[PDB]
């Protein structure tokens, strides 16, 4: 992960302030509302017909927390993202059949979520470092696809 | 937008394809699954072995729909309406994938139609597959 | 296609941007150049340093064309015809870049307009920027 | 660039039959006809107004030969595409200002030209190996952008 020391430092410090429950729930919710096609993997979660329904859906919130939790753990393995997400890559490919292009979408939604919460603090340099991490995670999750 | 020359080019090329469409559709799919493996995620229920029957069968359907689009080149959004709804509401295939199928179809045509696959025709065909893809993807959100 | 509530969502959000449009357009440009350095290839005549007057100036221009698109939401292809011609025949920017700029504008708005950037408005801004982009690349070939 | 030995043999085998001069000209010319926006970089080449003007333009032919010659040299270094193309990458970014997306378009046009020249022999498995190679080359030419 060609991350710069000043970039690793920027990512880590901002993340220490994140409420993962809230952000995970909001990112996964926004994904399903902004890109409705992604709802195809979540038919069993219930009603997702409207934004209010999606954002309130407790299974959406809970799945968001789980997703963002795995993401957190990856932020501690930035020198070996591929190694860290290997099993998860196999499962997304072999059991869940998720087109990896969806990982990139979630990444960008996440970035919008971070800016929405942190405002001023989510500056251009900070964003750039996050774009590198989100593409990094997406690539590691796609790595074991065959 | 397709131009008059483009339309002529697509009709001529597709006419030479003739009663091979089916076979060329299946080949474009096999090429796509092998070159861009992420595309298989949309076909977990299919047998994807060389010569598979689901592959042949699905090849024919894709090719029939392209044939129908060539037959209604001045009215494609309406001629393909049903397919557009299908792709938007049920299948929900991410748009990048359409570009990958289109490339593989082009590769398949280049491999079987040496005399017809001139620069001008390649250009018109690429534009035609891009219009078809835009239609199929127009009702996504 | 933009639905009624989408147009309503966009008019209101952009409404609150107001006199800060120019500042936000410049910020979005700066975010794009830093996050996505390949976009800099289109601006080799610009001083790209932080706070440069070319970026500021250009930021205003973009922001103003966007205001005009919101005011003309029902008739975008016509209100933007000259910009569409400009991008197609002179500037010739590869379409992938429009998605990078659109994302940076969203991030900028999310950062400046917390109360207004709800899930539904986010959805609408994203479709709007996407339509503007389609309009700007529709005469490419 | 994960190439298997049988992929690497497939790529090399075929490339041995390629007349680089001619294929170089067809590929550059078709890029300019099929994706006319790429003409923004070649205004010094004269008339590019119609397909025949592009395809028979001696400057397009000469530049195509130069492009494909560098590409060949890269096929002789599949294990270090990044080092091989480092100076060309910097050149394309700092002096020529070429958006790397263009390298991906050329890659796909080249694959259509290879299929066109070789017909049957360009089987699905051979095409898959060439898709990895064109992506690898495109990634290596973009690596020094900043
Ligand atoms: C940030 C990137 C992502 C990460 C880190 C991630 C991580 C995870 C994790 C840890 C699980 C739990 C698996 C288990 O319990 O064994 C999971 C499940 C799942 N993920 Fe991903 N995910 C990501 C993106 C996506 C996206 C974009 C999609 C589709 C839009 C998706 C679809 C699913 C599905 C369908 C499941 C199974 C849910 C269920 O139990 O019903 N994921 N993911
Ligand atoms: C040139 C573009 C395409 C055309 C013309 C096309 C046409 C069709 C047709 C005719 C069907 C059959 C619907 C029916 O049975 O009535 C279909 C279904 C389907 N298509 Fe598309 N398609 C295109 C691109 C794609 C791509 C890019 C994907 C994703 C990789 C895709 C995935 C599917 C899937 C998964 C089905 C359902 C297959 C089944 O369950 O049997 N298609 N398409
Ligand atoms: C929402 C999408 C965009 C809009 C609304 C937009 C709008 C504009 C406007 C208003 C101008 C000034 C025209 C004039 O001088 O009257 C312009 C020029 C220009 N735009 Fe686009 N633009 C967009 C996206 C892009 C992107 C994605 C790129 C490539 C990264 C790009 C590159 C350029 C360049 C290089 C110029 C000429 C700059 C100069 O020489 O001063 N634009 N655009
Ligand atoms: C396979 C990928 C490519 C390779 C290996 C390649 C290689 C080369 C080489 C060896 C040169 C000569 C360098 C010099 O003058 O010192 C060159 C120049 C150039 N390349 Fe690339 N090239 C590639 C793709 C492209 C693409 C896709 C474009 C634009 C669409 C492009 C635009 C140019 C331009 C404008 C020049 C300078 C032409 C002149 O002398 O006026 N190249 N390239």
């Amino acid at each position: 992960m060609h991350l710069t020391p000043e970039e690793k430092s920027a990512v880590t410090a901002l993340w220490g302030k994140v409420n993962v429950d809230e952000v995970g729930g909001e990112a996964l919710g926004r994904l399903l509302v902004v890109y409705p096609e992604t709802q195809r993997f979540f038919e069993s979660f219930g009603d997702l017909s409207t934004p209010d329904a999606v954002m309130g859906n407790p299974k959406v919130k809970a799945h968001g927390k789980k997703v963002l939790g795995a993401f957190s753990d990856g932020l501690a393995h930035l020198d070996n993202l591929k190694g860290t997400f290997a099993t998860l890559s196999e499962l997304h490919c072999d059991k869940l059949h998720v087109d990896p292009e969806n990982f990139r979408l979630l990444g960008n939604v996440l970035v919008c979520v971070l800016a929405h919460h942190f405002g001023k603090e989510f500056t251009p340099p900070v964003q750039a470092a996050y774009q590198k991490v989100v593409a990094g995670v997406a690539n590691a999750l796609a790595h074991k696809y065959h | 937008v397709l131009s008059p020359a483009d339309k002529t080019n697509v009709k001529a090329a597709w006419g030479k394809v003739g009663a091979h469409a089916g076979e060329y559709g299946a080949e474009a799919l096999e090429r796509m699954f092998l070159s861009f493996p992420t595309t298989k995620t949309y076909f977990p229920h299919f047998d994807l072995s060389h010569g598979s029957a689901q592959v042949k069968g699905h090849g024919k359907k894709v090719a029939d729909a392209l044939t129908n689009a060539v037959a209604h080149v001045d009215d494609m959004p309406n001629a393909l309406s049903a397919l557009s709804d299908l792709h938007a509401h049920k299948l929900r295939v991410d748009p990048v994938n359409f570009k990958l199928l289109s490339h593989c179809l082009l590769v398949t045509l280049a491999a079987h139609l040496p005399a017809e696959f001139t620069p001008a025709v390649h250009a018109s065909l690429d534009k035609f597959l891009a219009s078809v893809s835009t239609v199929l993807t127009s009702k996504y959100r």
